[PDB]
């Protein structure tokens, strides 16, 4: 039994789903109190675009918020940890 | 539900909801009373024009600002901004919003407490909070280091923050601000030959102030030069005509900014408070505020204050070390981008200082553990 | 199985597996609390910052060591220091590992007592041990005979060993060592006009004793040199600049060593209590303990003390009698190394105290026949 | 002849004859530039405005302190004191009377030396000397033992003496003291409402340190009845008018004596250095240094310090050990009182640096046997 999350203690999901301009949050929790993840997004890493990703990294736990989300949101989020990376698919739902 | 992040300001009360890019409502905090008689009848003049639209009759109002250098002197006017807000700029209840105010550093604790009590008692929101105006351009600015230097309309404060953890000794806070500088180049363009006296042309000034005026990156140059060449002498169209052509009077207004013994106040510039800010911190977090040194606020959005604040502080610090300044273009509404980052935090819900939590206490919850 | 040659020090905690060169895990024994608020909301900082994570946010935290002078003063510490040895530096759960520590000659027996309670109750290791840490200093260097002096960074015990057997007598133990002498370089760096008196910059003075420090082969005669010539005056570069220029106070700290009337020490140096440790052992084992004087400990490093230490050992010795200095490169790590020496005999597996043999007899096991 | 007894002190320089009860000589070391320019022609005001002539004009000057925290930081500015002290406070020319300077412990050895050349080159003393200004405060106080806490306005030494012997090691030194806790009055009275950042109002608000503030007994009791009655509350006339009414604020400035991670120090108060100062000495002299605690400086003449310092004290020290402070209602003169001893001894005439004895070996006599 290897349970997945190493350095992560909780990857993405495989998707999310939020509303056009509505807002959502992605929890990653990392099994280290300071690892990070990379956020990517669909391959791309997810940078704090504002508050439409909001990295909120309680202690270990990092967690991207996406404020009024919109089907420009609707996509895939990739927490990738160096060696670790959940492709949750966000589904704004407009 | 909704927050609203709303934020005094000096001179520019800026609001909106938690979740945008900028915010909805920008407009000048001022309150007019209308001086004169109006012998036309039926016309159902208001007692009192709050905000922009305050703006367009300004040749009929004496313009007040409730808000002199960060305190609030007038609480009757600013419930009447604060109720203009809501009620016509944003058209929400605050009956069901929350409401995320922003006050600056070491201001007066009756200031922030009677804040308190004008929005539980008479807007009645269900949980406020009140927040540091140079904190939150901590946030939009992307940075969890950093010296910030919010420069606003009515107060400039130099704050230091190493790894999320702001130093409350090191906090410099300078009178000399925006409205102090406009008040300077209505005494220098008298120099010129242009007067004004009435506050209604201070917005006249200002908006000069907005246009022309820059912060020039060497001043006994410049000054060696708008007086024999005239490269700098750029004219301005007043609302009526009479079109003025400023010289050297441009770079002079903000440079006191960097010299206040133009205008007799004591203390050394904001390229040296932001020095004696780092120097009071410890000898070993230097290094990231010297790299991390943000600006923000309406007053650094000059054209080259980047470059002149970078030239000064490099000459003041030591030359072995990196200046850099992290200064994006929205300087000035960076205070009021972070708010929308800051209400729209899951973690940030357990500080609002709700009403059960309010009544308990009084007016003097707010310097408890709720903040 | 493989057996973890932990080893507490002073200021310098150093684990890895018995088996290696040299240890996997090399990080200061340092727990801070972090003394500022946090302005920024949802940073979720620790409350306590350990080892060498809390070495490069010095300029936040309260810096607290839990072993002051061999003894270990705060338990509640150095359950973090080992939790954070184990679960982060070294990355394996001590269920399924043996656990060798090293702790100090005439420690108090509580100290030896507590910190098996410790490892037994809190980490459930299977069988730990407790081994003196100039003996495995003796491993290292590759000696069977010879007095080592053990200049740790918290204690600087002179213990003689012949022919595998340590004399317990002629053990001498003094409290002057690293700590001490960082002090004493806060004391004397005052004395040129650079001030430090806030902790965090303990480790800072303690980086200047690790690059400019060096043993002086005379005294007088250096500061008959470093008062009129200026080739000693050499500078270095603090982590936000101002570059200082240390002159005379550069081998003025470790002579500390020889020299404990500078900080009001009452006994002698450590070119003299090895003096007194041979002379206390018997007048026949004293010709192979001139030879086989060890040295071993990080305070040992400087550049020079070992032929200073040899001028003043043979200074008080019969001169008739050979003296030599057995002082390997790996001065630092050598009560380590040895350590992966003794968890790797064959013959070391019965030594153990094992949890079996540890619940039947309580916490006073270790004062039993095993050790 | 006749010696002067000179004392820099720390924004109170006071001089005097060896001999008198009482220094002659007692103003603020301050010296001002004027800022403004001056219209009036003819008037004849001079570049530099120094003592007390500069406390009467002060809403006119920049006045600054040549001794910032026991160092002198400008010497161009403390000539001029010395120049004013001798010349004007006392009319004696120096060339024919020795002069005792007070420098505190721990100071940079440039400072003494510089203020050796100052004092042969310039003013051509025949024989001056420089001694601690702790040791003086316990020669007034009619010790012959116990530590000394030199409470000053600049810098807070708590000096321990036994038998006339003092302990160099155990010397604790403090930067924080009147000079800072002016500033955080300055820092919390903008806390009530009233703004205080230009210096010359640094004079009003030590005024208000002068007569309002009091060490209370307890802090967390004053602080549940400051913030609920009303019976701390206590007026002061500024200059001018508007009389302020400072309630909580007034105990709570010189409480940073005792808490001082209220200004970001990192150190203990003077309640607790004390005690590791008597901890630092052997453990026998210690029963005589409990009961023979001396308090002298200006900054502890609130009242009610001797006995919060006596509570705090005794809850540090063994309870059953008797605990005393020996403070003469002359705290603040103290330091000189004992000088006016120390210079009228016979005894003490060998201990002149003569002009001979200078000459011969430089700026450097100073730390050779004269002293």
């Amino acid at each position: 039994d290897e349970k997945k999350s190493t350095a992560f203690q909780k990857k993405l999901e495989p998707a999310y789903q939020v509303s056009k301009g509505h807002k959502i949050r992605l929890t990653v929790e990392l099994a280290d109190h300071d690892a990070e993840v990379k956020w990517l997004k669909n391959g791309q890493e997810i940078q704090m675009s504002g508050s439409k990703y909001i990295f909120e990294s309680i202690g270990a736990k990092r967690t991207l918020t996406i404020s009024q989300c919109s089907l420009a949101d609707d996509a895939a989020y990739q927490c990738v940890v160096g060696g670790e990376k959940c492709s949750t698919e966000l589904f704004v739902k407009e | 539900t909704t927050a609203l992040v709303c934020d005094n300001g000096s001179g520019l009360v800026k609001a909106g909801f938690a979740g945008d890019d900028a915010p909805r409502a920008v407009f000048p905090s001022i309150v007019g009373r209308p001086r004169h008689q109006g012998v036309m009848v039926g016309m159902g003049q208001k007692d009192s024009y709050v905000g922009d639209e305050a703006q367009s009759k300004r040749g009929i109002l004496t313009l007040k600002y409730p808000i002199e250098h960060g305190i609030i002197t007038n609480w009757d006017d600013m419930e009447k901004i604060w109720h203009h807000t809501f009620y016509n700029e944003l058209r929400v209840a605050p009956e069901e919003h929350p409401t995320l105010l922003t006050e600056a550093p070491l201001n007066p604790k009756a200031n922030r407490e009677k804040m308190t009590q004008i929005m539980f008692e008479t807007f009645n929101v269900p949980a406020m909070y009140v927040a540091i105006q140079a904190v939150l351009s901590l946030y939009a600015s992307g940075r969890t280091t950093g010296i910030v230097l919010d420069s606003g309309d009515g107060v400039t404060h130099n704050v230091p923050i190493y790894e999320g953890y702001a130093l409350p000794h090191a906090i410099m806070r300078l009178d000399l601000a925006g409205r102090d500088l406009t008040d300077y180049l209505m005494k220098i363009l008298t120099e010129r030959g242009y007067s004004f006296v009435t506050t209604a042309e201070r917005e006249i000034v200002r908006d000069i102030k907005e246009k022309l005026c820059y912060v020039a990156l060497d001043f006994e140059n410049e000054m060696a030069t708008a007086a024999s060449s005239s490269s700098l002498e750029k004219s301005y169209e007043l609302p009526d005509g009479q079109v003025i052509t400023i010289g050297n009077e441009r770079f002079r207004c903000p440079e006191t900014l960097f010299q206040p013994s133009f205008i007799g106040m004591e203390s050394a510039g904001i390229h040296e408070t932001t020095y004696n800010s780092i120097m009071k911190c410890d000898i070993d977090i230097r290094k990231d505020l010297y790299a991390n040194n943000v600006l923000s606020g309406g007053t650094t959005m000059y054209p080259g204050i980047a470059d002149r604040m970078q030239k000064e502080i490099t000459a003041l610090a030591p030359s072995t070390m990196k200046i850099k300044i992290i200064a994006p273009p929205e300087r000035k509404y960076s205070v009021w981008i972070g708010g929308s980052i800051l209400a729209s935090l899951s973690t940030f819900q357990q500080m609002w200082i709700s009403k059960q939590e309010y009544d308990e206490a009084g007016p003097s919850i707010v310097h408890r553990k709720c903040f």
